[PDB]
């Protein structure tokens, strides 16, 4: 029920609503306000995605979807059989996530240490929000948002890039893709020295930090240190989100021709716009 | 062009997604028994085994061979809090608060928590003390940043509680772990990089109120601190923060 | 005042030196311009 | 209003660290470079030692020609014109020969033999460069995870530009050599092959690649909210539990139900980080050698209407 | 006016040095780039044109 | 630098 | 007057590189906007007074 | 005019020569470079039209 | 060549045969490699059209 | 060629020997992909065309 | 002219031979191909026409 | 005397039994090559 | 100094640096004599 | 001299013998290209 | 003085075997480049 060290860390307080009422555990879990509320909120969403399941027809998981209202329905509701379910599991999905956010930072508080998990998750919650929220209200319509389903959210990605040429050409795309290819490169690179600074050789003695300096200054010339990689992998999971969320916001709103063509005003640069040659020119 | 299904729709790709899925439920077993060497089995709130561990098994003994002579660790194996954790329950049922016996900061309990690590310093890979003073630091100086030697230190009730004579740096990562303050009583405590917020005329404390950083813990030695040392210390400041709230 | 630690000696000096500098450079792109001027002019 | 630890407020220069000499050259390895300030904000200060044995100039030489290769071949796009080398840097581009040529090394060097002598080059600065991480781990004493992590992204990669093309049996399969060229093949690989999107493999190396970002976020955050109870030091939590450790498996245990260790918590990292190279590599060597609609296989198994 | 010399003292003269060298290597380019963009004074293609080159 | 951060150029130098 | 204050709480040396990339900033796009004005562009102007085009 | 020797007490004797180096080897080829894009100036092109090689 | 033997007084002679090593294979194969690519001297190509191959 | 045996003076066999293994190997597997892939020297198809097997 | 020696003072010999190394390869090979990307220094195509090899 | 602390000796008999495996894989190679130009010469 | 270099060193390392100097730009301008008479540019 | 502390004999022991593997590689080399030469010349 | 730790006599060998050395890289680039001119002219 607990782990072998547990009992000392499970003292009252750190709620940030309620104190009593809603401040103890469920197996494992913290059962704050926040919560009650996540575990209603993701309930209500589930079954009312098992309910669409039934209205639509199909009892295949992949094929389960949730679109949005059509385009003609605006910014309003509509009936739970053709957009309505969707605007309700998406308030859900907020609800939840918001919630989830929340408890995070109770519990937090409950274990003294710093708000840097909840703020990340911020991070996220805001992409999220920018997809079905922000861009969709500037677009005036819930049927740019993207659909609840496992094979048709992928449909909703490529016919919203596609309405842009190849989307590879959006820089700030560009910029959260190499955010996330860095963060992806720099959570292998942690977790292998970490490990093998943790699991020597054969019967060899557990290397310390400075074993893991050594390596990387032999193999790349710098080392950026234990705080250092933490700070960096969290840096680069947020900016790359942070960028994610700005090449969307920037697209359909600042945004509405072929993303290449943007790239035009490098090559029309007055100095150079007019030598012939090469590829543009 | 392969394609040829064996039967039904299984092709190559079938076969590849379906081996797929049969080895990532092997390594997510895997994993999740990797990460069972601390803190099993699970215990009651009485502290006696638990009737429900789980559906992971724990998994075979590893033992690790501490780099200066320091020993050797085998994971899992038995586990026991050496040390007089002061908490009573709220409720005789499970999956409820343990409320403090006194002061929770003092006992160490809750946010104030530390662990019985081992009494010694940490050492880096030439067995000498990681963590030393600047003074025992040959050629170590401030680089960047407002320098905090005499700054005074301001709590959370915001007063001035003492002044930095010393940092405490880490020589082989070379960056700052703690600065020692000196009280208004002469005595000398640590606190930890984390915790103070370097200021243009003062490093202030959010954590600790004025009259609370006579209760961090000491150091035997005053030039070496040890895991347990810093341990007590990083887990009063922390605690600290839940509570030194009454004051601020 | 400060910033560097140097004097007013030096700095006088590294001032000096810097503006004989500049006005050899200055000397040399006036010559330059006036034979471009020369050979076609701009005004 | 508080310290969130993400820049160093104060720095601190000592000597110069040399590093552990466990099994090490001292003579290949160099001196210690300059310090960086900037750098001390957000991580160590200092630049270098390097080591730089038989492997490492080999790697050294041998991408040093790739990359010339690639820039010479640019000059020559640019018609020796640094104003067009600077207006179309992103616009040229190395291209693999012609599909009439196949598999074959008969290609002229303007219609891909140019690709082929850059692709030698960089094979060798690779694939020395993957025998160097495991040299260097090897004269430490430590583990080899960064050698096998590596050659999760070295199978990607040779699946992308060498085992693919002969499997499919032209080097025009391959990726040419240039900023927006390897985009541009990238979206028309999408494009042969019927939405991408529906590549089982695709979206699996997908689920890894957001995973990497959910748990790198995850695991930065965790160390930086312990960071005050000595939580970076994680070799030292894992060979004497503190209290960082608790509090960070507590809060994770109370906020998902199930948490890590200060140690498994990299296997976790270094897995969730190898399957997305390892599972995309899978996908695309299945790609036009066993299905090459993806669209009409999604159908086929579900994940799509009919 | 001739106390100018004093400048030096706040500021880094060797980061000056640096920062002015590259701010008129690149002023000086700037203008030579101008000259040759403009036909009436790109003298590669005036002397083409006087020696008829092309 | 977040204190000068209130283009790029001017915190930088 | 007393503008010397103004020293007394800006760094004079970010104040000095600020001003330097601010008025070389400015004067680079005035001499530009005089460039793309056909009849402020003094090289297109003396080309047409000289007939050298 | 002979007294430029102090400069050599700002900047390390090293780091300018490097500097210096590289500026010139690139400038060398900027402007070869420049030259073998025009066609006026192409020295192989020239040659080739002098002796009929095409 | 009776003092070019001063060399190995300042490089160590296991790096001067390695990095002697990589040259002479890198450059061998590139060269190898220019020689296919040009149909002129494609001794595999040759050697088909003159045996009446495919 | 008689006074060769110093290279093992200055070079560890075991890397010595596994460098020549592994750049054997190499060499061999590239140049029979380069005949497998010119159709002179498809060995399988010369078999092929040869027996009438298609 | 003799006095230059002092370089060698200056600067490390090792560091600067193997940037020289390294430049004149670099050097010798961005040459030789710029010579081959010319048709009228193409000697291999030069060879070619001139024997009829294609 | 060397870096890798051999001895003369050991050199010499090293030396000798690697040039013993170099000629036996280079009349492999030979036999080989002559049997693929006698099959279907490159010249 | 910034260096620490000594008055002389200076000296020395002008003087040289200037010998150089001198050489590269008599060779570089008996280069562009020869392109101008080969194929002036004025 | 004496970056990497070796005597002068050693070098010149170290040096003749990596001129005669250095003679024996470009004597093989000359004799290609003079077969190339004579079976395809390139000029 | 001495940043690479050498001294003038040391220094001053170097610098002539390195000169020797450039003499000869020199003498074959102009070799080479006569046969060049005289197979063809770049002028
Ligand atoms: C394949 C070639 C082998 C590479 C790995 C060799 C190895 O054993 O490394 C040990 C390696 C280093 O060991 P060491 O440094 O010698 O040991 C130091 C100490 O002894 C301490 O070492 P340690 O104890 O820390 O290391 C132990 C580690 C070492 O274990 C491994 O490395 C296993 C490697 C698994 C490769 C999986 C291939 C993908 C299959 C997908 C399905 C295909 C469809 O154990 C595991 O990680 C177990 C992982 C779970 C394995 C079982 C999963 C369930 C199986 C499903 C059936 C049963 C249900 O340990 C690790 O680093 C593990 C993490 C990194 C794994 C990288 C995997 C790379 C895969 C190759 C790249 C792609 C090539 C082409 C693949 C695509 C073809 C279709
Ligand atoms: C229109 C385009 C198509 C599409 C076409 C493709 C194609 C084609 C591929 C992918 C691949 C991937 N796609 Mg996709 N993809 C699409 C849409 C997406 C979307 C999205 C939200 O829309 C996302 C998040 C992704 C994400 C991904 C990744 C999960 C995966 C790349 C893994 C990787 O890290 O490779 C990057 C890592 C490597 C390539 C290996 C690098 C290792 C080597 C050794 C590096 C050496 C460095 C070199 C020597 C230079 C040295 C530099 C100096 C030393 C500094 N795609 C759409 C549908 N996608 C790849 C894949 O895995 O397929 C399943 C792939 O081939
Ligand atoms: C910002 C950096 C990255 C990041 C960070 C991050 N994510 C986080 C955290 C952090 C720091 C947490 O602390 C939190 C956590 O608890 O992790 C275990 C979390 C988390 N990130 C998660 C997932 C996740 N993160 C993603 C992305 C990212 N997370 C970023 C790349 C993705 C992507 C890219 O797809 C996913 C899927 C969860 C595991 C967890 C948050 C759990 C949560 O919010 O719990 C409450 C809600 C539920 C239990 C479910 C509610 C369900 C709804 C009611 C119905 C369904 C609605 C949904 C819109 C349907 C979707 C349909 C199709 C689109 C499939
Ligand atoms: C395949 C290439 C085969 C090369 C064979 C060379 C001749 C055999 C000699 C030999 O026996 O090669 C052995 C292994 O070499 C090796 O796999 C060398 C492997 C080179 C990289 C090729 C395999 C990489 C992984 C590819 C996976 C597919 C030598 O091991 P040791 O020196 O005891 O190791 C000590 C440590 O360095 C760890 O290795
Ligand atoms: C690298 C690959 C990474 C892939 C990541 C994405 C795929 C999902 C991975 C889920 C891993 C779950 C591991 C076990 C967790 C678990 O079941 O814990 C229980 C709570 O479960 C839960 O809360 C269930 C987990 C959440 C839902 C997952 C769907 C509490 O029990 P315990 O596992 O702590 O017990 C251990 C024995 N006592
Ligand atoms: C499209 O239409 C447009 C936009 C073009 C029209 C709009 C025009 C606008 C908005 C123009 C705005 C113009 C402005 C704001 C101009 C401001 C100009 C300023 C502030 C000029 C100031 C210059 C100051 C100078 C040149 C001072 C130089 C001082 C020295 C060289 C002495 C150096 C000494 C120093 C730096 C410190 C002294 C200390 C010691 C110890 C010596
Ligand atoms: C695309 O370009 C193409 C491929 C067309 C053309 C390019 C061609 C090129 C660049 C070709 C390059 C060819 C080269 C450099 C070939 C070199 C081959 C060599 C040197 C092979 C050497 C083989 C040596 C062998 C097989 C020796 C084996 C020795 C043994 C089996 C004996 C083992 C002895 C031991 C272990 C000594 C132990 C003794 C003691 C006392 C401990
Ligand atoms: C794109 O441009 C193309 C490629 C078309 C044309 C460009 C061509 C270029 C740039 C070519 C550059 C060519 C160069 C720089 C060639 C230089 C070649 C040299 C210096 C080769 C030296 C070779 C030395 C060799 C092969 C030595 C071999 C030695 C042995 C096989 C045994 C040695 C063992 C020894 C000496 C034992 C010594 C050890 C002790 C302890 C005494
Ligand atoms: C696009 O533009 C193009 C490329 C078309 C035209 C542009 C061309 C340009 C910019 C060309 C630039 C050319 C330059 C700057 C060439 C410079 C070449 C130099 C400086 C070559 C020098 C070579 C020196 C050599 C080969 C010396 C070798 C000496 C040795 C091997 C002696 C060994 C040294 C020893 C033994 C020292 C040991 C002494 C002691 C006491 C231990
Ligand atoms: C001023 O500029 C200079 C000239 C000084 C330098 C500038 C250089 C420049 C502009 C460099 C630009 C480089 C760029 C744009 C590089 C881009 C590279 C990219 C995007 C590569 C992307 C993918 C590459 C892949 C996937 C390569 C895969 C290759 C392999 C897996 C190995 C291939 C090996 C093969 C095909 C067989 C080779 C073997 C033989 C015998 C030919
Ligand atoms: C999730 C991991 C566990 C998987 C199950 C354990 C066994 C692992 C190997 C299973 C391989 C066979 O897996 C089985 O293949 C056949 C091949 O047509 C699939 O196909 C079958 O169902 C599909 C979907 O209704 C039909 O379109 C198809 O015509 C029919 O043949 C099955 O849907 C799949 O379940
Ligand atoms: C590392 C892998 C090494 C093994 C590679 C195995 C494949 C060898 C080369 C591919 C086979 C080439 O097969 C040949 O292709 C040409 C086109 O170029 C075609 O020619 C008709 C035929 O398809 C075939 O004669
Ligand atoms: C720079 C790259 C130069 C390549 C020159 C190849 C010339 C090919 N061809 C057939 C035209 O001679
Ligand atoms: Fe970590």
């Amino acid at each position: 029920a607990l782990l072998s060290f547990e009992r000392k860390y499970r003292v009252p307080g750190g709620t940030l609503v309620g104190g009593n009422l809603f401040d103890f555990w469920v197996g494992p879990f913290y059962v704050g306000f926040f919560g009650v509320a996540t575990f209603f909120f993701a309930a209500l969403g589930i079954i009312l995605i098992a309910w669409s399941a039934v209205l639509q027809g199909t009892w295949n998981p992949q094929l389960i979807s949730v679109y949005p209202p059509a385009l003609e329905y605006g910014l309003g509701g509509a009936p739970l059989a053709k957009g309505g379910l969707w605007q309700i599991i998406t308030i859900c999905a907020t609800g939840a996530f918001v919630s989830w956010a929340l408890r995070e930072v109770e519990i937090c508080r409950k274990l003294g240490i710093g708000y840097h998990i909840p703020f990340a998750f911020a991070f996220a919650i805001l992409a999220y929000l920018t997809l079905v929220l922000f861009r969709p209200v500037m677009m005036g319509a819930w049927g740019y948002a993207f659909p609840y389903g496992i094979w048709t959210h992928l449909d909703w990605v490529s016919n919203t890039g596609y309405t842009y040429g190849n989307f590879h050409y959006n820089p700030a795309h560009m910029i959260a893709i190499t955010f996330f290819f860095t963060n992806a490169l720099a959570l292998a690179l942690h977790g292998a020295l970490v490990l093998s600074a943790a699991n020597p050789e054969k019967g060899k003695e557990m290397r310390t930090p400075d074993h893991e300096d050594t390596f990387f200054r032999d193999l790349v010339g710098y080392s950026i240190g234990t705080l250092g990689i933490h700070r960096l992998g969290l840096l680069l999971s947020l900016s790359a989100v942070f960028f994610s969320a700005l090449c969307m916001i920037i697209t359909g709103t600042i945004w509405f021709d072929q993303w290449v063509d943007w790239w035009q005003w490098w090559v029309k640069l007055p100095w150079w716009a007019n030598i012939p040659g090469g590829i543009n020119g | 062009m392969v394609g040829v299904t064996a039967f039904g729709n299984f092709d190559l790709a079938s076969l590849a997604i379906y081996s797929f899925w049969i080895f990532l439920a092997g390594l997510i077993y895997y994993l999740q028994t990797e990460n069972m060497r601390e803190g099993y089995p699970l215990e009651n709130e009485d502290g006696t085994p638990a009737a429900n561990q789980g559906p992971f098994p724990l998994p075979k003994p590893k033992t690790f061979i501490l780099p200066h002579g320091r020993g050797t660790l085998t994971v899992p194996g038995p586990e026991s809090e050496d040390r007089p954790i002061a908490l009573a329950r709220t409720a005789v049922s499970e999956g409820f608060p343990h409320a403090p016996t006194g002061d929770p900061m003092k006992d160490g309990v809750g946010p104030a928590s530390w662990v019985a690590r081992r009494d010694l310093p940490e050492l880096d890979g030439h067995g000498h003390n990681k963590i030393k003073p600047m003074k025992a630091a040959a050629g170590f100086y401030v680089s960047a940043g407002k320098n905090p030697i005499g700054l005074p230190v301001r709590g959370c009730d915001l007063e001035i509680a003492g002044k930095v004579v010393d940092i405490w740096v880490d020589i082989p990562e070379q960056m700052a772990r703690f600065l020692e303050v000196e009280l208004k009583d002469g005595s000398t405590r640590l606190l930890p990089m984390q915790m103070v917020k370097v200021q243009s005329n003062r490093v202030h404390v959010n954590a600790l109120s004025s009259d609370l950083f006579a209760g961090i813990p000491t150091i035997k030695s005053p030039t070496e601190v040890t895991l347990l040392e810093e341990d007590k210390i990083c887990g009063y400041v922390a605690g600290g923060l839940m509570y030194a709230a009454p004051k601020r | 005042l400060g910033y560097t630690g140097l004097t007013d000696e030096q700095a006088q000096e590294l001032h000096s030196v810097y503006m004989s500098g500049l006005w050899l450079f200055s000397a040399v792109a006036i010559v330059a311009h006036l034979a471009v001027y020369i050979w076609r002019p701009w005004f | 209003a508080e310290y969130q630890n993400i820049f160093t407020q104060v720095q601190v220069r000592g000597p110069a660290d040399l590093g552990m000499t466990e099994d090490v050259n001292l003579a290949n390895r160099s001196g210690v470079g300059p310090f960086s300030t900037l750098l001390g904000w957000f991580g160590n200060a200092q630049l270098g030692p390097i080591y730089l044995g038989s492997l490492g100039v080999l790697s050294l030489f041998s991408g040093l020609m790739w990359f010339f290769t690639i820039g010479i071949w640019f000059w020559y796009q640019a018609g020796w014109n640094p104003a067009v080398f600077l207006r179309d840097l992103f616009f040229f581009s190395l291209e693999p020969p012609a599909p009439e040529y196949g598999l074959s090394f008969a290609a002229p060097l303007k219609e891909g033999g140019l690709w082929l002598i850059a692709s030698f080059f960089m094979f060798v600065a690779v694939w020395s460069w993957w025998g160097r991480t495991y040299l260097r781990a090897q004269a430490l004493g430590m583990g080899k995870h960064t050698a096998w992590a590596f050659l999760s992204a070295i199978w990607l990669w040779m699946v992308l530009g060498f085992i693919r093309p002969i499997l499919m049996g032209s080097w025009s399969e391959a990726v040419p050599y240039g900023i927006f060229s390897h985009l541009d093949w990238t979206n028309n690989f999408s494009l042969v092959h019927g939405n991408l999107f529906y590549n089982p493999f695709h979206g699996l190396s997908i689920a890894f690649l957001y995973g990497s970002a959910l748990l790198f976020a995850m695991h930065g955050a965790t160390i930086l909210a312990v960071s005050r109870f000595g939580g970076e030091r994680e070799l030292e939590q894992i060979a004497d539990r503190g209290t960082a450790a608790e509090r960070a498996a507590l809060f994770w245990r109370w906020t998902m139900g199930f948490n890590a260790t200060m140690e498994g918590i990299h296997r976790w990292a270094i897995w969730m980080a190898v399957l997305v190279t390892l599972t995309g590599g899978i996908g695309i060597l299945l790609s036009g050698t066993v299905v090459d609609n993806w669209y009409v296989w999604g159908q086929n198994h579900g994940m799509a209407p009919l | 006016m001739s106390k100018f010399y004093k400048i030096w003292m706040i500021f880094d003269p060797r980061r000056v040095f640096v920062a002015q060298g590259v701010f008129l290597f690149l002023l000086a380019v700037m203008i030579h780039l101008i000259l040759l963009s403009t036909p009436s004074y790109n003298w590669l293609e005036i002397s083409a044109a006087k020696y008829n080159r092309v | 630098f977040a204190f000068r951060l209130m283009a790029a150029f001017f915190a930088a130098t």
